């Protein structure tokens, strides 16, 4: 079933920062603002942890949309091929979350990726979550209305108690 | 993709 990182990275205080840095011509700012906190609270929901967010410098989780290279050692590639990316807890890059704004993505209105989806599956490495071998899991590895799985819930919960 | 930093 799940699987989290090697020697359990998580988050070690009780409130972690979130920034939304860089936005999609695709939706509105809003849209993607909303859709970030309803992914963030799909998780915290099951877990002793507490979201906030801020609108300038650096958060703990760094969120955004980039073309091409954009710092780390991991560049964006067009269209197709790779779509998003995240990394675990940790200082600097360590959970920062980022997505190819050479997709197209959609709020369910449109064609596209389902940005809520890919939001609270990138999140889900975010916290600490690897890829799950079961296939109903939000964190199977392959992108296939919707909630987390029962696996999702036992990793999460295994890595931070429950809440 | 969920990397290690
Ligand atoms: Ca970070
Ligand atoms: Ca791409
Ligand atoms: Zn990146
Ligand atoms: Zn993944």
């Amino acid at each position: 079933g799940y699987s989290l990182f090697p020697n359990s990275p998580k988050w070690t205080s009780k409130v972690v920062t979130y920034r939304i840095v860089s936005y999609t011509r695709d939706l509105p700012h809003i849209t993607v603002d909303r859709l970030v906190s309803k992914a963030l609270n799909m998780w915290g929901k099951e877990i002793p942890l507490h979201f906030r967010k801020v609108v300038w410098g650096t958060a703990d989780i760094m969120i955004g949309f980039a073309r091409g290279a954009h710092g780390d050692s991991y560049p964006f590639d067009g269209p197709g091929n790779t779509l998003a990316h995240a990394f675990a807890p940790g200082t600097g890059l360590g959970g920062d979350a980022h997505f190819d704004e050479d997709e197209r993505w959609t709020d369910g209105s449109s064609l596209g990726i389902n940005f809520l989806y890919a939001a609270t599956h990138q999140l889900g490495h975010s916290l600490g979550m690897g890829h799950s071998s079961d296939p109903n899991a939000v964190m199977y590895p392959t992108y296939g209305n919707f909630k987390l799985s029962q696996d999702d819930i036992k990793g999460i919960q295994k890595l931070y108690g429950k809440r | 993709x969920g990397a290690v930093x």
